[PDB]
């Protein structure tokens, strides 16, 4: 229930790992074989960012989009009157590094609504709480989640 | 033929090497390697009118939900817009143990007595030394140390625990005791796999003293294998003398370097204890491998068999030229196979068709080499032209009759569905026949082309030669003139023992174990010994594997059974979905489903388990789901005008999702739209109360029940089509009854196509149905005995049925041939003359496949070993039984009454 502080990882192991996180396995586009393993949240509660308009955040894992629900809900309970931020969930433009896990969709980087200092700090150990597997302080900017694939 | 080989065979010759050079470099060339991925590559049968059902399912669940634009049959994903925009002291365990992570079995030694405390920490000292002295990856490392992760994953750390240490190895041994104690008292309670995280527990504690999260474990999924519920007394503290170890890193293709540069060389683990199951997930992988390696085995038996035709003919070069046109035949036969018929496949067992491919090949070069020299002896001083004439005219058609025999064998085996069965015989079969047809041109050219301390060698040849002779002049008919029925009651009795233990007694059985576990490696490996000897001593394995799965019932509407997949002999890959031309929204199609559902919660098989919401038919949901106002869509009859239907189907299931989506990952009773709005097909599914056996009889009454309900459609003209559908998860049950009803038929072709061919050889029924008898007692026998060894069918041993048929028949022929020099006795001087004739032709013709399968034996992968047992029995069977009976039967039966109708065919 602490503030988690710049730069802490909570699995206390990088993320390319078979702890809670496995390792990358193939690129996804919109037209891949795979891409079908993705699915839209569209849990109206929550605000997405969408600046591809192609909904790069509104989609993502199901495996994940049950833990940020979870989150959701869990958060909507500590704090009232909130609207988690979902920054990217996926990405094909290439917004960040390559080979990177966001590009897997196993991963989302989540704000607060009205883009808080330390709410950004409890709530990477509030996304511990929901069940998430490498909760990372990636940014000041964003709480970076990345969650592991089943199969 | 015979025209222009005179002197001339260095023409024919060479066009035949060119043709081989040339086919081989095609095949090579154009077509694509074979994989050898997985040797069950493909058993799953096509065609079968169950399995097309399967498959279109299987094809279906492949195209589901993409996310946005999922541009097939899923879902409503259209509708986006919304209307808006260890070395520690304790708490030392990560996780749970599962299936995923991988996992080693040990057994003791001749100690014998496994709670040995040596036995506990040589057990995790070895594993660490064999496992993690290598480069890890690692484990899920909860601390920061990514080395003791987790440790061992074993027993000793249990006890370890209980002793409250950071070290497993550091072991008095009394807390051992009185954790023995404790077990004991544990198993008296039957005591869950609760949380506890901390000391209190929600459920009821049985007692505080059970350590939380421990005694469960090694309770249910630790090394504890002998279930470990006795009340007999304290004296009788049993071994335990299987024990199980998980690996702290999980099962995958990964492992595969570490067993094979750490974990095989090793010829045990200690004098204490040692492996015998190991189980890494890794069995296909490493399957080729072991392959490839293990190959030499066939070279050991290629080379012998070269050796002891050379024994047979001293003409060595000969041997080696007509093995070499063996060899040339398999490569053009593959040749034709991938690439002329436009169709490719190779499904592993090809890779053991060769050896009875070169031992028929042999077979069939003896005969005419020795035709050749029964000719030469006569009139040697003659043409070399009218030479090559008679011999051939004189062995050509006995060649071709002992080999169309096979090969009508596998062009009949080709009618069975299963697709690894298919491709081989097809195969095999034009293999053989060009085989003859390589030997009946080429032998010939390399024959007459023959124009050519070591004393004492050669005469005890000479000797050993003449001794053989003299063996099979006067001995053999001697024995089955003077006993004349005590061979033949022995075989009468022999059929009978056969007959029983394939009839009544422990017999012929389908496979057992599921379909992604055959033993395809020698039982004494320790890879499946693993499974049909340690699977079923775990609680968790055990306990789980077969245990209250409800078998679910199921249909579907949108789709139709179109197996759009190279129907005949697909080549295990290739689908494609397809709509029909149905519509739901009409009132009475909805109004119907309701009835529907309505009449199916009315029936035996179905189990009211009265907890689901949202998995049955989806139309009550509708029902439950409307009397919703306000919003606008309510207060309407239970069938709808299509257009409330239509407009109200994809808000409210939207509407579902909205209020707690849950996922719908193509099993779920989810209608099913496309890209553009519209629904397309309509999975709905219930739960029987069958508990997914394995077994034939249970499933078969199960689906045959089941679907001749649902046959009864009756419904409307819309969504009235081909639209039964039932499927369960009864693909097991679709390969078992096709491999038996293939083998069946294929037996029956075969016996067929044998009868046929002896007619058209002997022209005399009588005989011809003798050698029925003969070729009918020969496979009771082989069978029965294997079966005595407990030999399962599979798609391997199937194929060996009907190959026996054509295998044995080969003997039989000949000896029905042979009823020349009538002499005056109906019965007696023509049988001793028929055996004394073809003797040593015969009982070599046998001699080599059976020293050939029987070099092959100890291997590892199971295919060879298997192949090579079965054809050392049906030689030899063929053979006594051939000679002894079929003379014995006829020694005691007059075949002068036949019936002839052209005098002009000679033989
Ligand atoms: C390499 C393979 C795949 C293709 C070629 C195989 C045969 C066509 C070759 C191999 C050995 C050759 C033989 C090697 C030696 C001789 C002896 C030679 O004898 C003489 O010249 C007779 C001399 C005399 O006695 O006066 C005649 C050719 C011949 C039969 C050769 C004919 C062609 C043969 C059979
Ligand atoms: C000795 C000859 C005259 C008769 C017996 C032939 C066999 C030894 C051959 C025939 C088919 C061959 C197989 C055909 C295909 C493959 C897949 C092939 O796959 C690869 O090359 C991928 C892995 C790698 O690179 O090693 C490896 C060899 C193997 C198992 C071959 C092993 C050797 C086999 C069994
Ligand atoms: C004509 C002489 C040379 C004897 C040939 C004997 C075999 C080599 C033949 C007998 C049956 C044949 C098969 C009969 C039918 C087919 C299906 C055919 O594919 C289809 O018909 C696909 C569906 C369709 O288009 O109708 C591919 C060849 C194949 C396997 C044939 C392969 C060659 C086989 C085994
Ligand atoms: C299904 C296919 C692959 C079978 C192919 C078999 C042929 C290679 C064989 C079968 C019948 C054989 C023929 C059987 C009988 C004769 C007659 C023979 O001449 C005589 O008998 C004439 C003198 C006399 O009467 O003694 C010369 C060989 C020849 C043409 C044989 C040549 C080789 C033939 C065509
Ligand atoms: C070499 C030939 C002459 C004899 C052996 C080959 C087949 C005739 C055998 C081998 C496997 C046998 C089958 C093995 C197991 C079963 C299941 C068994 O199941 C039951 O008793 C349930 C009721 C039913 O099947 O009708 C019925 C016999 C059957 C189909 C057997 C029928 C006879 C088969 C096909
Ligand atoms: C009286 C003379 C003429 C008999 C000549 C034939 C025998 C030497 C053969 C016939 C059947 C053979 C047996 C067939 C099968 C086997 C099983 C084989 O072991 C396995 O295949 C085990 C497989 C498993 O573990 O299930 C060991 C050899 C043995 C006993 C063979 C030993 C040699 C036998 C007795
Ligand atoms: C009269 C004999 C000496 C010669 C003529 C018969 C033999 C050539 C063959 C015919 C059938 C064979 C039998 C077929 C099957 C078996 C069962 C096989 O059983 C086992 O190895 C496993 C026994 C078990 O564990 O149940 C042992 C060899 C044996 C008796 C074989 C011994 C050799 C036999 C008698
Ligand atoms: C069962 C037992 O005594 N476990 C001991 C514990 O008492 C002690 O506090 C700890 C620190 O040394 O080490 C361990
Ligand atoms: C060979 O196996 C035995 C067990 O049967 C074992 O005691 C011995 O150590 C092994 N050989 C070597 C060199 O380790
Ligand atoms: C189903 O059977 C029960 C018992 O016979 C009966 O009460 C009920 O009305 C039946 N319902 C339908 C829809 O047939
Ligand atoms: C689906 O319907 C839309 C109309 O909303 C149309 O533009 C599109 O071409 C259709 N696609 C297919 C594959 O029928
Ligand atoms: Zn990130």
């Amino acid at each position: 229930l602490t503030p988690l502080a710049y730069k802490q990882f909570i699995p206390n192991v990088a993320e390319k790992t078979l702890g809670a996180s496995g390792r990358y396995e193939g690129k996804i586009s919109r037209n891949s074989e795979r891409f079908k393993e993705l699915t839209p949240n569209y849990n109206p509660d929550i605000i997405f960012k969408d600046e591809e308009n192609t909904g790069a955040d509104r989609l993502m894992t199901q495996r994940c989009k049950d833990k940020l629900n979870a989150l959701a809900i869990s958060v909507m309970n500590q704090w009232p009157g909130v609207k988690l931020r979902v920054t990217e969930g996926w990405d094909e433009d290439g917004h960040h590094s390559e080979e990177s896990l966001h590009y897997e969709g196993r991963a989302v980087d989540i704000t607060t609504s009205d883009r808080d200092r330390s709410k950004y700090g409890m709530l990477a150990r509030l996304a511990v709480e929901a069940g998430f597997d490498w909760v990372y302080y990636e940014s000041k900017a964003h709480i970076h989640c990345s969650v592991k694939a089943e199969n | 033929y015979a025209a222009l080989i005179a002197d001339w065979p260095v023409v024919v010759l060479g066009m035949c090497t060119m043709f081989i050079v040339v086919c081989a470099l095609v095949g090579v060339l154009v077509p694509e390697l074979p994989d050898f991925s997985d040797p069950l590559l493909g058993f799953e049968p096509r065609g079968t009118a169950i399995g097309q059902r399967l498959v279109t399912w299987n094809n279906m669940v492949k195209n589901t939900g993409y996310k946005a634009t999922l541009a097939n049959y899923p879902f409503k994903y259209a509708d986006e817009q919304a209307k808006s925009h260890n070395f520690h002291k304790d708490s030392f365990f990560c996780d749970v143990p599962s299936d995923r992570y991988s996992r080693v079995v040990f057994t003791s030694s001749g100690g014998e007595t496994l709670w040995n405390l040596p036995a506990i920490k040589s057990m995790c000292n070895v594993d660490n030394s064999r496992i993690r002295s290598h480069p890890q990856f690692g484990d899920l490392c909860q601390r920061t140390t990514a080395a003791s992760c987790c440790p061992s994953w074993t027993l000793g750390n249990y006890i370890a625990i209980l002793n409250n240490r950071s070290s497993c190895q550091k072991i008095v041994e009394r807390d051992v005791s009185h954790t023995l104690k404790l077990l004991r008292t544990c198993a008296k309670h039957y005591d869950m796999a609760a949380r506890r995280k901390d000391q209190l527990k929600c459920t009821n504690v049985p007692r505080k003293c059970t350590k939380y999260n421990a005694v469960y474990q090694i309770l249910h999924y630790l090394v504890d294998k002998d279930f470990m519920t006795p009340k007999t007394a304290d004296y009788a503290t049993p071994a335990l003398k299987y024990s199980m170890l998980f690996s702290p890193t999980e099962k995958g293709e990964s492992m595969m370097n570490i067993y094979l540069d750490n974990f095989e060389n090793w010829n045990s683990s200690d004098g204490v204890t040692t492996i015998t199951g190991i189980e890494f997930g890794i069995k296909h992988s490493l399957f080729q491998d072991y392959l490839l390696m293990d190959t030499v085995y066939p070279a050991i038996a290629i080379v012998i068999v070269l050796l002891v035709m050379c024994v047979y003919t001293k003409s060595m070069f000969i041997t080696l030229m007509t093995m070499f046109a063996i060899i040339s035949s398999l490569i053009v036969s593959y040749f034709l196979y991938r690439v002329v018929f436009h169709f490719e496949f190779f499904p592993f067992m090809n890779l053991t068709a060769l050896i009875i491919l070169v031992g028929i090949g042999a077979n069939n070069a003896f005969v005419l080499c020795d035709v050749w020299n029964y000719t030469k002896f006569d009139k040697p001083h003659a043409e070399t032209s009218e030479t090559v004439s008679i011999t051939l005219q004189h062995a050509a058609l006995s060649m071709f009759v002992t080999s169309f025999t096979t090969a009508a064998a596998f062009y009949a085996n080709y009618v069975s569905n299963i697709t690894a069965i298919r491709c081989f015989g097809v195969y095999a079969g034009t293999a053989i026949l060009v085989n003859y047809v390589l030997m009946v041109t080429w032998l010939p050219a390399v024959v007459v082309l023959h124009e050519r301390a070591c004393q004492k060698c050669h005469k005890v040849l000479f000797a050993i030669s003449e001794a053989s002779r003299i063996f099979f002049e006067k001995v053999l008919p001697c024995i089955v003139i003077k006993f004349r029925y005590l061979w033949l009651f022995w075989f009468l009795a022999l059929t009978v023992g056969g007959a029983y233990i394939v009839c009544i007694n422990p017999k012929m059985k389908l496979p057992s174990l599921e379909l992604s576990e055959f033993q395809v490696f020698r039982s004494s490996h320790p890879f499946e010994r693993y499974d049909a000897e340690y699977k079923k001593l775990f609680m968790f394995e055990r306990v789980h594997h077969g245990e209250e799965l409800h078998m679910p019932i199921t249909v579907i509407w949108g789709v139709s059974p179109e197996d759009n997949g190279n129907p005949l002999n697909p080549k295990s890959k290739g689908k494609l979905t397809l709509d029909s031309s149905f519509n739901i929204a009409s009132p009475a199609s909805q109004a119907w489903i309701l009835h529907f559902c309505q009449k199916l919660r009315n029936q035996t098989f179905f189990y009211q388990t009265d907890e689901q919401d949202f998995t049955s038919c989806f139309i009550e949901t509708f029902k439950q789901w409307m009397e919703n106002q306000d919003c606008c869509c309510s207060h309407w009859s239970f069938p709808y005008k299509q257009e409330i239907f239509e407009l109200c189907i994809k808000r409210a299931i939207m509407e579902l999702e909205r209020s707690t989506g849950y996922h719908l990952d193509s099993k779920t009773p989810g209608p099913r739209f496309d890209i553009n709005d519209t629904i397309r097909a309509v999975v709905l599914e219930f739960q029987s109360t069958y508990l997914f056996t394995l077994a034939y009889e249970k499933m078969h009454q199960f689906y045959k029940e089941v679907d001749s309900w649902i046959s009864s459609e009756l419904s409307s003209a819309p969504e009235g089509l081909s639209n039964g559908w039932f499927v369960s998860n009864l693909e097991f049950y679709d390969l078992q009854d096709s491999l038996s009803d293939g083998t069946l038929i294929a037996m029956g072709l075969s016996v067929a196509v044998a009868f046929s061919v002896m007619l058209l050889t002997t022209w005399n029924i009588i005989i011809s149905l003798y050698a029925i008898i003969s070729i009918a007692g020969t496979i009771f026998v082989t069978v029965g005995s294997l079966v005595l060894l407990g030999w399962e069918l599979n798609v391997l041993e199937s194929v060996t049925i009907s190959v026996a048929v054509g295998l044995s028949v080969n003997f039989a022929v000949h000896y029905g041939v042979a009823y020349r020099l009538a002499p005056d006795p109906d019965r007696e001087g023509k049988v001793i003359f028929s055996l004394s004739r073809v003797g040593s032709a015969m009982a070599m013709a046998a001699l080599t496949t059976f020293v050939a399968g029987a070099m092959m034996m100890p291997s590892t992968v199971l295919a060879y070993t298997q192949l090579g047992t079965f054809m050392m029995l049906i030689m030899c069977i063929s053979w006594a039984f051939a000679t002894f009976f079929f003379q014995c039967m006829c020694r005691c039966l007059g075949p002068q009454g036949t019936c002839g109708q052209i005098p002009l065919p000679k033989k």
